[PDB]
């Protein structure tokens, strides 16, 4: 088909940009394909379509990202239940969410980079265009100190992070991923990166996060995490089962508990591991 | 707060002085002054007598974003023994001690005054080797508060982010 | 030399054995060649060749049991202050030391084996001679359980105790090094060996052994830890830092606290965090 062509090529002019945000400018650029002036029929093709895309690419962002974009056609239904007018506004709007949702990133390092002081140590689990971003930025605001990052044993992404640290002249350093535990007295503060925000606060990342995070809170280190709004998922994990299959898949993904997260930088602000409940309840998603 | 309880109710209080200035005196004497059964001592003696404790109320000079406070020195071990012991800790505070800002800043939180209080200048010469340092405030995180009782009503820290956003404009944060 | 190429011989003829034991093997058999009649030079000889075999094999079960041989001659010293019918009492005493802690690895199984119950799940790190004999003594006793285990990523040797315990007929199953914290609810109880028991009841474990032990912590899960008698070093580490450099060597070990630990099987016996203190205060090595 189409969808799946699409979603490569995006993924493919810049490797640096996320899945979930490839998907919202498929979903919106396929919009102006459709050539069905009901409303059903707009719902069902589109929604056939992010099913597509979520079966292509195994990720809670794609997810996330799809169902975003359903309850703002719905917000966009609801206003004038037209489907005449509607598809019109409807892309105006989009457009405009696609071009904020280009500015979430050097929102959230703009605001992130503050908590960062001279001579701290940082530590970091997988590569993350965000955690990127806002050492950059910390880099860039005339501040020194030291990241450890773990090796990422599933794939190893954290020696491409390591590398893409210190090609910005920062004293990187990769740790094992058992190591875990050994350098966590040697750490200020931990700010990690998050694929998808469950309701009650918690985060679904990389395999070797939740433990990470059980460590900073032995020794009351500050957890920082650091994900975008299109990131915000409904979803509620009791446990490390309760998790979607779907999304894990050796699993790929864990869930971590809001109360072993410090604060959370969004493009949206400083916000506390309770305040995305908030958020998601006023969208109603 | 407790000198209006005290009119039907009867309870003990004990009330911890404040090293540098030792303002918990004059606190202890005009509750005494309204017969109130209070009792003074130092912060030395708060861990060793936090066993017999009921509940702790106290003031805070201001509440940052996330329901965290800058209070006068000597209230983050305060909230470290209640934790330990797992007392409930209230804070009485008007809605205009909450400032719209996150704990992002360094070393310029606490207020540093002159060192005459911690250590006199009739020493010697010992002043100009050791390095004395007196932080009037201090940070206590809001994991160790149960609840802040305001003019609207008690509330719980995980809620005061609502009260930012309901007081103050995100494009005022900064000034 | 000699000494080099006898523990060479002792640890190849059987894989299996320790390296502290052959340690001591090697210790007590050059014995036999000592031909200078003072103590001081005896026990000289002596030390330089434990300080070389421990600089060739870096490992806290080594030097553990050369402390503990030449403690035991300064008891053996202490008899009469003769080394004329010294040398001869000693190296009866000494053989029969070498019997008594052969048996070591038997005593902690039968009295280990007890505390794992039918349908319950095991967690164990790395590859250890006596978990396995733990778990094969278990299966013995007409029990059924499952074990997982963790890769242990610094060297594959969790894919060797793997396949160890598949031989067994036993259902392992291998986990990430960094899965440690999703599996740690599906797990009932935690069985580790130890390489070296400090003063205070700590261990000194592979890398990967206190964050699995800080997860424990943090979800209620007994604790349980297997190691023999001539593995009690006197070290008090404070820290991960606190460690000796010369046992770490990208680390190869860490330190974790008593407070972490349930329970301890020796073959001295059942002993909880504390006993061991009293142990190796009443030898003062």
């Amino acid at each position: 088909k189409e969808l799946i062509e699409y979603f490569k090529s995006q993924m493919k002019e810049d490797p640096d940009m996320a899945s979930a945000v490839a998907a919202i400018r498929t979903l919106l650029e396929f919009l102006k394909r459709d050539k069905g002036e009901t409303i059903q029929g707009l719902r069902a093709n589109l929604t056939s379509a992010i099913e597509t895309l979520c079966g292509v690419d195994s990720s809670v962002a794609v997810s996330s990202g799809g169902e975003l974009f359903l309850r703002f056609i719905s917000l966009a239904s609801l206003e004038y239940s037209d489907y005449s007018k509607c598809k019109k506004i409807m892309i105006e709007r989009g457009e405009l969410f696609l071009r904020r949702i280009s500015l979430s990133r050097n929102k959230i390092a703009d605001l992130c980079h503050t908590f960062i002081k001279d001579g701290a140590t940082i530590l970091t689990h997988a590569y993350s265009r965000v955690v990127l971003r806002v050492l950059e930025a910390a880099v860039a605001a005339k501040k020194r100190f030291s990241v450890y990052v773990t090796e990422s044993q599933p794939d190893l992404s954290g020696k491409k992070m390591a590398k893409a640290l210190c090609h910005l002249n920062v004293p990187v350093t990769v740790v094992l991923d058992a190591a875990v535990g050994y350098i966590m007295e040697k750490a200020d503060l931990v700010i990690v990166g998050a694929e998808g925000v469950v309701e009650n606060g918690g985060i679904i990342n990389k395999i070797g996060t939740n433990q990470m995070a059980v460590c900073a809170k032995a020794q009351n280190k500050p957890f920082y995490v650091v994900a975008e709004s299109f990131k915000f998922v409904r979803l509620f994990p009791l446990n490390q089962q309760d998790v979607p299959d779907k999304f894990k898949y050796h699993p790929w993904v864990d869930y971590t508990a809001p109360s072993l997260i410090t604060l959370l930088f969004t493009d949206l602000g400083v916000l506390t591991p309770s305040a995305v409940s908030d958020e998601l309840i006023k969208l109603y998603l | 707060f407790l000198k209006e309880a005290a009119r039907k109710r009867k309870f003990h209080v004990i009330v911890a002085e404040c090293a540098p200035f030792c303002q918990g005196h004059e606190m202890a004497v005009n509750l005494s002054k309204a017969g109130i059964e209070t009792t003074v001592m130092t912060d030395a003696a708060i861990f060793a007598v936090m066993s017999r404790v009921n509940k702790v109320i106290i003031g805070t000079k201001t509440i940052l974003a996330n329901g965290a406070l800058r209070a006068v020195t000597g209230t983050h071990t305060l909230a470290l023994a209640a934790k330990h012991h797992s007392t409930p800790l209230i804070v009485c505070a008007p809605m205009f001690k909450l400032s719209p800002q996150f704990p992002n800043e360094e070393d310029s939180f606490h207020k540093f005054v002159a060192p005459e209080e911690v250590l006199p200048f009739t020493e010697g010469d010992i002043l100009e080797k050791v390095s004395v340092h007196c932080p009037v405030f201090d940070y206590v995180p809001p994991e160790l508060i149960t609840l802040f009782i305001s003019n609207i009503g008690g509330n719980a820290p995980s809620y005061i982010y609502r009260l930012m956003s309901e007081l103050y404009h995100p494009d005022d944060h900064v000034l």
